[PDB]
């Protein structure tokens, strides 16, 4: 019967992979994307996700929904949740001990629980993938981060199968990476491998000790609020002053325009990963006025230079955690889509003095790309 | 030298892929401690219903998710694996 795919589900923006024919696949959605926002649209007449969904944030910002895996096994009470509501433009509730988004949807208030909100994502990769297959899918492995507790991994589970999936196994990020790259495979003595996972809004450092196939998490460190999106945040700052000096007019009060600005500013920031400058054109910015601009590598990367270079605490702290010294870790792993800034690399490559770095499947795909193979096993359809 | 190991390659090999042997034999290469599998006599293992019906239970017993940073993860993966390459040799014959 049909193949069973690896889903990461991930806090920004998810992926799907298949393993067929002795290959993995991770496979591009109908707008051409390999990897898909963790959003989703509520509107007057449809329901929309992904793309679609994150396109339209700046018209509906109160009913579009991202960050749900923030809210995902957690009580309404819990700290993270009360601190995170605070960034968020949609609604959060309380409906007996659980967080529910609350939003307008077809003019009708509706609520929402995580996993269920969760589950319309996973939907929209379930899609995916059977729109590549051409044939439904059922069996996933979906990935979950190592420091998830059984509350978190049971409601990702329960998030698949709301999406009508059978959830093979619920998986860690890092290790499906090192899977990714058949660091499991490996005979001999145990290995140490390091998991540098920088993503749209977290930062995760794992050390993992793999011996015979089996894994074990040494030490984890990071930053849950650290990630591509304040790269994006320093840009749109930069742009504000630049906009009132060249215009005399302040945008920092108009939702739309900075939405805009940070869209631009994150298209720009992709292009400074394979050259040195990038053009920004924004149509009709602010009350009437065209922002054109320019950005090279080099701003971008000083606009951002203290939490590049803070990037490496959470390295020594897992390192020390894990009572390794730097030399003694032998497989360095670049995971999550701003791992393919120039800066980045070399500020981590530099730390471990030159050693090379594992990052030939796309970083922000590794982690599907791991599930997939570990999918296909779990299925009986690998070696 | 892996002594559990050892036992487990050596029912693999004693049973060359015959889905039935293995299943009617799995009882005495689990861990110590595995509490769910009651062994199965060939009288229950006749139609290809019974040997589909007693595989799914097999393999959920022995699965590599649930064995996931346990004691005995290796050997559950070694039995798991052979179940799935005997039960599609046994799907091919036909
Ligand atoms: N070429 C690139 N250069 C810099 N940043 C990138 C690039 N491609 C993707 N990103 C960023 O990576 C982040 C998303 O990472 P990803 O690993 O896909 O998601 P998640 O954090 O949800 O796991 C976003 O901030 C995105 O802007
Ligand atoms: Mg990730
Ligand atoms: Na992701
Ligand atoms: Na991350």
């Amino acid at each position: 019967k049909g193949p069973a795919v690896g889903i990461d589900l991930g806090t920004t923006y998810s992926c799907v992979g298949v393993f067929q024919h002795g290959k993995v696949e991770i496979i591009a959605n109908d707008q051409g994307n390999r990897t898909t926002p963790s959003y989703v649209a509520f509107t007057d007449t449809e329901r929309l996700i992904g793309d679609a969904a994150k396109n339209q944030v700046a018209m509906n910002p109160t009913n579009t929904v991202f960050d749900a895996k923030r809210l995902i096994g957690r009580r309404f009470d819990d700290a993270v949740v009360q601190s995170d509501m605070k960034h968020w433009p949609f609604m959060v509730v309380n409906d007996a001990g659980r967080p529910k988004v609350q939003v307008e949807y077809k003019g009708e208030t509706k609520s929402f629980y995580p996993e269920e909100v969760s589950s319309m994502v996973l939907t929209k990769m379930k899609e995916i993938a059977e729109a590549y297959l051409g044939k439904t899918v059922t069996n996933a492995v979906v990935t979950v981060p190592a420091y998830f507790n059984d509350s978190q991994r049971q409601a990702t589970k329960d998030a698949g199968t709301i999406a009508g999936l059978n959830v093979l196994c619920i998986i860690n990020e890092p290790t499906a990476a090192a899977i990714a790259y058949g660091l499991d495979k490996k005979v001999g003595a145990e290995r140490n491998v390091l998991i540098f996972d920088l993503g749209g809004g977290t930062f995760d450092v794992s050390i993992l000790t793999i011996e015979d196939g089996i894994f074990e998490v040494k030490s984890t460190a990071g930053d849950t609020h650290l990630g591509g999106e304040d790269f994006d945040n320093r840009m749109v700052n930069h742009f504000i002053a630049e906009f009132k000096r060249k215009h005399k007019k302040d945008i920092s009060e108009n939702k739309r325009a900075v939405r805009r600005l940070r869209t631009a500013c994150e298209r720009a920031k992709r292009t400074l990963s394979s050259s040195t400058q990038a053009s920004i054109e924004i149509d009709s910015l602010y009350e009437g006025i065209d922002f054109y601009t320019s950005i090279t590598r080099a701003r971008f990367e000083e606009l951002n230079a203290d939490l590049f270079r803070g990037t490496l605490d959470p390295v020594e702290k897992a390192l020390r955690d894990a009572k390794l010294d730097k030399s003694q870790i032998h497989d360095i792993v670049l995971v999550g889509g701003s791992t393919r800034i120039p800066k980045i690399q070399k500020l981590l490559q530099d730390f471990f003095n030159g050693k090379e770095l594992n990052k030939s499947i796309n970083p922000d795909e590794a982690v599907a790309y791991g599930a997939a193979v570990q999918a296909a096993i779990l299925s009986g359809d690998k070696s | 030298m892996d002594p559990e190991k050892l036992k487990i390659l050596e029912w693999i090999e004693g049973k060359e892929r015959n889905i039935r042997a293995l299943l009617s034999t799995m009882h005495t290469v689990l861990w110590a401690g595995e509490t769910k599998w009651k062994p199965v006599g060939m009288a229950d293992l006749v139609t290809p219903e019974q040997v589909k019906k007693v595989y799914r239970k097999a393999v959920l017993v022995v699965h590599p998710c649930k064995a996931t940073g346990q004691p005995y993860e290796q050997y559950a993966k070694m039995i798991f694996m052979e179940l799935n390459d005997a039960w599609s040799e046994f799907e091919n014959q036909g």
